[PDB]
């Protein structure tokens, strides 16, 4: 909506998250570059001590 | 050998691909392939060989992984990824240098080196994506026994070698009857020289005939054939086959008479063309016959008829040519050619660090003595050592 | 085509890409590409050969799709898949070697077997996916009216002739002025001799002029050309014009004079190159003017002026030459060249299932009678079976 | 460059891959930089120049981008990314032309045309994606100041130069020793000649040197060394050295005796050849040095006895001939070779549109002229147009 984007039509099941599909189709840098952030924001494993 | 054009191939796509700005989308997949590498090598040691002058070098792998942060990606990631990369070229082509300069007499095509022979291991599998060179494409045919292919612009399957025989001569070598031919590369030159001009032949035809030996079977071999042989139709000062004298050739040209080009295959005749010249196709042969004629003109005009007496002696003899250059052509066995830089760079890595001699290959590198001598063992370690060029050459 | 080079594209990728260990990110898009093929196709009754000895083959497609999930690509993976692309590369090959095969004086450029008929139905336009090789990049930017190019590496752009003509002659044959070129290939070596050496001539120069119109109109050309052909430049008992006697040749070289090479378009002078030797860019053009002229030496030396009398006979013969050698241009037709195998595969597939001559090409796809008579629907069939035998290099 | 690099890949890839009924599966990364190249170009005005008779155009971005819903291409969904492609590829098109008919002095790396500086900007840099190509891949490597390759067949690297020395000459030309030359685009081919046949010099041999210095280093080059000279050896008449006469050449070709081959950096020896004919490696020279011996036969037939007097005159002109031909190498910087197109393109667009001589490069585009003079600033400069030309080949 703040973009004037037609409202997500998001499946149950789809293999991407919506911020997956959001991130593809956002032309704005700063909101796609959070999402993406986002999108890969995981724990690191490490093995300490 | 997978795994290590794998490691050169990642690499390859990593230096084009990681680059300032671009989409994370398109390098996503690389990344994950890139990391999955990096996954693979880390906690394992190599070492790079010191045969010759090449020197021992020591590899250790503790990288951390490729970001997946970016939208799109800035300078920083690309240092960091430049870093890694330069690491993992640098082992890479010390591999593959490792490689080249090794060769064996009982198993060739299997790696020589340690590195390459560690990295052969299962743990190593992951690593192994695309292989779409033509070369690594070959080697993974001839591991599953299938029909190999390498294609080649004017490849070097005659072995040099300029010689004459003389079918009829004298110790004053002034009525000879033989034949001179250069086989150089891709080319033939081949010229049948009568000094009485068949003066004396049965029906005033003199028959000559050449046959090469291919040391490999060609295929779908484009074959520019034409009339005349222009090495051989100069005057020419020539040793005798045993080098004690030196005799005289002073050839004048005749048009090449009922020329016949057979290309053969297990003596088979498979290509046959008569009086045809421009380009030809051989679709699948091992030998050239080629069969021309030194026929006497019927007819000659004063100063023709005066070129060629009825006896000796005789000052300007008949001589009649053929050249056959193979433009392109596909054979099972790796070659060198006028294209690729496979040869080359073998050569140039074994004479930079000194390679001793070894088993397999003539003591340059030298492509007259290994293509005269093509075995099976010299065939398996130069399939080798070229697709460890080609995969060098993805990165050097 | 697009359909039959997307079948064939999917299987090469296939190939290099699903191999064991690789991670499934590697291979993801590709495995639904070539599930999209296997659905397609599913079936689908298909029937190649019959034609000469190309035997009847039978396909029929009842394959599954690959749905397993993993990481890495395992063996039983690659198997699987290994036994869907043999079957279907099977299959391409069977039918590019059937369209390969057949020829039609009407729509050429169209569908010729049964099986690549089908194939462009609507029902198999899922199959394709990238076209990115020369040859079908080329298929579609025609198919959509837009100029498209060929790139060759020596054009086979000049039918075979080896010629003569003689502008002044007599029975004697012993006071001749002419030209005599070999125009092969890529290569055209052109000799303009006068017996006189313009004794007489006015001036003292002899003019002569040689024409090549080529049958494609070609861009972008390197040549190369040398002042001196060394196809002409040695003694020589030619035939006569119409075979009844022999006349003599016996060159000695002089540079040639005033030389000009125009490269024409439409007869307009697109091109002009005055007494440049080396390297020159033709950048477009259908026709080669060379205009070289045999200047008398003002100044000679007593060996020179010995050489040249006032009046017959005529000893040795004043010889001005020129070589024109194209390394590379770009043509909009397809052409034979010296280092793409098309035709060799198209004549080998032809010749080994003994394929009877038809009503569009020579027998044996001569390459100088087909060039020679270069038509429109030569040119159709040509650049159909040429794309074909691209299609079927990718897996064969 | 690298943006107008990925404008051209980009461009490429969608006129490949987007195609009717193909899975969007196949495209989805290529359309997101599709997609993204719109977003940057859109808004932005350019103008491609009027340098010479080339157009002012100016070109505006407002386009939609490609859809993203459908599972398979449509027809729709074909002609709207066609059009789209069809604007984008004129402008490339456009771009590179302006920028291939510029050069500078003092930058001549760094882009002339005012679109190309445009697009260096900051804000076009996202567009920059997959720099995969040899010609980008050697720009960016120059970039950052990292060695080059760029792999040549039959690499341009001798001016044109046709030649001779006399070490012996007298007015009348009667009694001469001395090297005729002729250095083509990849072909040394040279012959000392000496008149007496070495009857006087001391141990009846004369030796004969040849120093060719390559303005660049070679490295990896494939080199057929063969043991005559065809150029040099039928009968010529040739100008004196200032033109005020004529002498006569009758050569007689005897076997060149100890053939030294040396290949040099710097002046050191790098590759050493004796004897050696067929395929040799130089894997990093600038400098050959060609010497071999005329040795008078010790023992000769009658025939050959009578050719070679003891004292004048002297009628058979003793000739001893080496050829020298690089089939393929690899230099640090751009060349013309025979199979790429670069130059061709480069002086076709500087030809069709009159652009008048700057002040880097010779009048013409003429490759022997540019070549012997090649300047740092001019290899700046031919390595922008030649990376240029290659991107503009991707599309036109
Ligand atoms: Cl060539
Ligand atoms: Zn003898
Ligand atoms: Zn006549
Ligand atoms: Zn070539
Ligand atoms: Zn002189």
């Amino acid at each position: 909506p703040a973009f004037g984007m037609q409202r997500m039509h998001y499946r149950n099941g789809d293999p991407q998250t919506p911020f997956q599909i959001a991130e593809q189709q956002i032309q704005n840098f700063q909101v796609a570059n959070w999402l993406h952030f986002v999108n890969n924001n995981q724990f690191r494993q490490v093995v300490i001590d | 050998m997978d795994v290590l054009y794998s490691l050169s191939k990642t690499l390859k796509d990593a230096r084009d691909k990681i680059v300032e700005g671009t989409l994370y989308s398109n390098v996503s997949d690389l990344i994950q392939q890139f990391n999955q590498m990096i996954i693979t090598m880390n906690g394992n040691e190599f070492q790079t060989g010191g045969i010759g002058n090449l020197p021992i070098r020591n590899w250790n792998f503790d990288f951390g992984l490729l970001g997946t942060t970016l939208l799109n990606l800035d300078a920083n990631y690309v240092e960091t990824a430049r870093n890694t990369i330069d690491y993992f070229v640098d082992f890479v082509d010390n591999v593959c240098m490792d490689e080249m300069v090794r060769e064996s007499q009982r198993n060739g095509i299997a790696p020589q080196s340690d590195s390459l022979r560690k990295l052969s291991g299962i743990k190593f599998k992951r690593i192994n994506f695309d292989n779409s060179s033509e070369y690594i494409e070959n080697w993974n045919l001839q591991n599953r026994r299938q029909r190999t292919g390498f294609t080649f612009h004017k490849p070097n399957i005659f072995p040099y070698s300029a010689s004459f025989t003389l079918n009829r001569s004298q110790p004053a070598h002034d009525n000879l009857m033989g034949t001179m031919w250069l086989n150089a590369g891709s080319e033939i030159q081949v010229a049948g020289f009568d000094y009485s001009c068949a003066i004396n032949a049965p029906a005033n035809i003199q028959q000559f005939e050449h046959i090469v030996q291919l040391r490999r079977v060609l295929t779908t071999a484009t074959i520019t054939l034409l009339p005349d042989a222009e090495r051989f139709s100069f005057p020419r000062v020539i040793n005798s086959a045993d080098g004690a004298t030196t005799w005289y050739f002073n050839p004048v040209i005749l048009r090449p008479n009922n020329v016949e080009v057979e290309f053969l295959l297990n003596g088979q005749i498979i290509n046959t063309y008569q009086a045809r010249f421009g380009t030809i196709i051989a679709r699948n042969f091992d030998t050239i016959r080629l069969s021309f004629q030194l026929m006497r003109p019927p007819n000659m005009t004063p100063a023709v008829a005066a070129l060629f007496p009825n006896a000796q002696p005789f000052e300007h003899h008949a001589t009649v040519g053929l050249t056959l250059r193979i433009e392109s052509a596909v054979c099972e066995s790796v070659l060198a050619d006028a294209s690729k830089t496979m040869l080359a760079n073998v050569t140039s890595v074994r004479q930079e660090y000194a390679i001793p001699v070894g088993p397999v290959f003539p003591p340059g590198m030298n492509w007259t003595d290994l293509i005269t001598n093509y075995s099976p063992s010299r065939e398996d370690n130069l399939q080798r050592v070229f697709t460890v060029a080609s995969i060098r050459s993805m990165l050097v």
